[PDB]
């Protein structure tokens, strides 16, 4: 062979029900599982030498349902509200000084006692 | 936060019901819904146990008075003009009226 | 299934690993170049580098997770395929003779990064087989290619620079 | 040519009668549950799959008792209950946040308020769409909605032990939470019954505290207050 | 005979169908973006990548038939029983103008789709069918890539006075 690029690869494999059987749970955690067996590996009028080789006689939409696991979204969750919660402590320190806003009823609001004490 | 998730299997024996609060936590975890709602929401499949909510109202950090607050608005979804009130087109938003003034 | 087509994807391998590979090729079919069995390091000792080295850079405990499950999938898969489609009929034989001579030895502890090198380039093809989503794709790529770049980093040291040609015997009984 | 392909097109159209319009076939039954009408319309084909609605309800076929999910009664503390076409459940149309004035209609399927189908976005799936197990354990963004389910000792006591001595420590806490709040009676009908003349003292005499000021900011609310001084403690006038 | 549209065509035409039916909300008829503008856009488009004279005269008169056959075809096969009374509004507000100049590609595309159909009761050359096929393909890969300018964003809800006109 004589080839410039020939971008690709080959290699010459076994009978492919074991190895795309995990190719497929690789990233995922649900271990893979199995079928009917004698459906499996047979000879089907084919017996093979010991050379094993060949042996003679745009945009897109949002489509589809998915499969998740309901670990990884409840430690998803316990991530995603210690973040949320965190925020909100963060800004439930209030410290303000005003005198003529009406804004909440909320923490610090002995501002009123202000504009109206000095006619009283 | 372990010992919260499966308390809430143990009270809601139900599957069903379980995987809709799991979708309801997911939309919370993606954005779709805020805190509010989710609080709100989980009342709902929550309440029948006192310490569940408790736990749950801990874990959102929520008080007490600003759930009862937030409950009533934050429960039904319907859209702010109400449900039998819908906008106009810019053409009939302006049709004569020859005794109106300013005011 | 959809709009008729949806891209099928590309590891952006690098060019000094393409040559290094269609020399390799071309070297072990036609001047029966032979890898020394085992090598120095392995492929669990050059994924645990990887691990340490990339490891300290993420920052979150979502990519920590994920990232750690994808590294010891690799370890496992490698574990699981290399001997199925990661060798050629010629050394074939020798892969027969270090399988049974040591007795269970693993063989991602006696192989090395060269047969890693080949499959980080047979997984699109892999990935296309089978019926993943996208995010999934996009993540084991990602780590695969910069993997592949971790390794032109470390090549002097990764890649051993020469071969052995083989034996009377052994090219006897492969007949090929 | 395409010159006499436009020249067949306009022979057909105007020898022809006008007719309303409706997309070829492929694309209505793309979606799952979409589905045309009796003119041309667009109707969902999520309806009642059996056929006035029995308003009250007390035995299922399936044995399983009906109790409001709420509440816990059983359809006679109110007279009407609904029953969930999507779930198990049952609710009085009295618990719901929004209480339903009528009963819905015995032809629309009803769906109760524990579902996440309420506040998900809506949209369409296509009707050839296998469900994709998804193997990234975290991180997974999902648009919220299209998630499907999450998929995947016997002792022989024979005792009333336990039972009898639950059934005593459930009356030691009453006992001790009866003693408790009787004996802080004398003060909590002190500082809960005079409550309504001690806020006309900080009234009368204009003390301030916190929840004067509070009413004050109330009546200023009322009136929309601009820029001016406000008036004084007693002379603002919604009177 | 068949076409390819895309998903994302095929959601926007369900979704206004049902927008159109149940919700009862029209289209503003005047549009920004005329149904010439864009035949233009695409022709001249596809002109300046064009590559002999003979794909340039078969292109042209491609285009000529898609507009007059637009002009002759709009208000008798592409307009559902709630916009007649629109349709007739509009006819009556502007009797000098055409459709052409009038509508939008919200029906331009249901002319689209429709046609194999058409093309079913036709039965002209093989050739000029995959031609005008195949031109069909291409226009409407670009709309739905040119998305944000040629296609409406929000309907418009029908008043009541129109709803009372219409009742069917
Ligand atoms: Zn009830
Ligand atoms: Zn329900």
């Amino acid at each position: 062979f004589c080839v410039t690029c020939s971008i690709k690869s080959h290699h010459p494999p076994k009978h492919p029900l074991s190895i795309w059987s995990q190719l497929y749970d690789w990233i995922d955690s649900q271990n893979p599982s199995q079928y009917r067996l004698p459906d499996d590996l047979v000879h089907y009028f084919h017996g093979i030498s010991r050379g094993d080789t060949g042996a003679y006689k745009p945009r897109l939409p949002v489509s589809c349902l998915y499969k998740v696991s309901e670990d990884g979204l409840i430690k998803d969750f316990l991530y995603a509200i210690g973040i949320e919660a965190k925020k909100f402590n963060n800004e439930r320190k209030k410290r303000e000084l005003e005198v003529i806003p009406p804004d909440v009823k909320s923490a610090l609001l002995p501002a009123r006692t202000h504009p109206n004490l000095p006619i009283a | 936060s372990s010992d919260f998730f499966k308390n809430v299997k143990n009270v809601l024996t139900d599957v069903e019901t379980y995987h809709e609060f799991l979708k309801l936590l997911n939309l919370y975890v993606q954005g779709i819904i805020d805190r509010n709602i989710l609080v709100s929401r989980g009342f709902g499949f929550l309440k029948s146990n006192s310490g569940l909510w408790r736990s749950f109202l801990s874990l959102t950090s929520l008080s007490p008075e600003e759930f009862l607050s937030v409950y009533n608005s934050a429960c039904s979804d319907f859209p702010e003009c109400g449900p039998s009130y819908r906008l106009l087109p810019v053409e009939e938003r302006n049709i004569s009226c020859s005794g109106r003034d300013d005011f | 299934e959809e709009e008729p087509p949806l891209p099928k994807h590309k590891i952006s391998v690098p060019d000094v690993l393409k040559l290094w590979l269609v020399d390799d090729w071309e070297n072990i079919t036609k001047n029966q170049q032979l890898i020394a069995i085992p090598r120095n390091p392995t492929v669990r000792a050059a994924i645990a580098a990887f691990r340490e080295s990339k490891i300290s850079h993420l920052n979150n405990e979502i990519d920590v997770d994920v990232f750690e499950q994808a590294m010891a999938g690799l370890v496992i898969y490698f574990n699981k395929c290399l001997g199925n489609m990661l060798l050629y009929r010629f050394e074939r034989q020798q892969y027969l003779e270090i399988r049974q001579q040591y007795p269970d030895t693993e063989m991602c502890d006696l192989y090395g990064v060269e047969h890693l090198i080949r499959l980080f380039v047979s997984l699109p093809e892999l990935i296309d087989r089978t019926n993943m989503d996208s995010q999934s794709i996009e993540c084991l790529l990602n780590y695969i290619e910069e993997f592949l770049k971790y390794l032109v980093l470390h090549k002097d040291e990764y890649f051993i620079k020469e071969y052995q040609n083989a034996p009377p015997n052994y090219r006897s009984l492969v007949g090929v | 040519t395409m010159v006499d392909v436009w020249m067949q097109l306009c022979t057909y159209i105007d020898s022809h009668n006008p007719i309303q319009f409706h997309l070829p076939h492929s694309i209505s039954s793309f979606f799952r549950g979409v589905g045309s009408g009796v003119m041309g319309e667009y109707i969902e084909t999520d309806v009642l799959k059996h056929l006035e609605r029995d308003p009250l309800l007390l035995k299922s076929k399936s044995g399983t008792p009906i109790l409001c999910f709420r509440c816990h009664k059983s359809a006679l503390v109110s007279q009407s209950i609904l029953a969930c076409d999507y779930c198990n459940s049952y609710w009085h149309p009295d618990c719901l946040n929004p209480p339903l004035a009528t009963l819905p209609s015995n032809l629309r399927k009803w769906k109760c308020p524990n579902h996440s189908d309420h506040v998900t976005p809506r949209y369409r799936l296509p009707e050839k769409a296998k469900v994709i197990r998804v193997g990234l354990p975290r991180g997974f963004k999902n648009k919220g909605n299209i998630v499907i389910d999450e998929n995947e000792k016997p002792f022989k006591l024979n005792f009333l032990e336990q039972i009898r001595d639950n059934v005593i420590n459930l009356r030691k806490m009453v006992e001790q939470d009866e003693q408790l709040c009787i004996e802080t009676f004398s003060k909590f009908d002190f500082y809960a019954t005079r409550d309504c003349e001690l806020p006309l003292r900080i009234l009368c005499d204009v003390a301030n505290d916190n929840l004067e000021n509070d009413d004050y900011v109330l009546a200023l609310r009322d009136l929309l207050r601009i820029s001016k001084w406000d008036p004084n403690q007693p002379v603002p006038a919604p009177f």
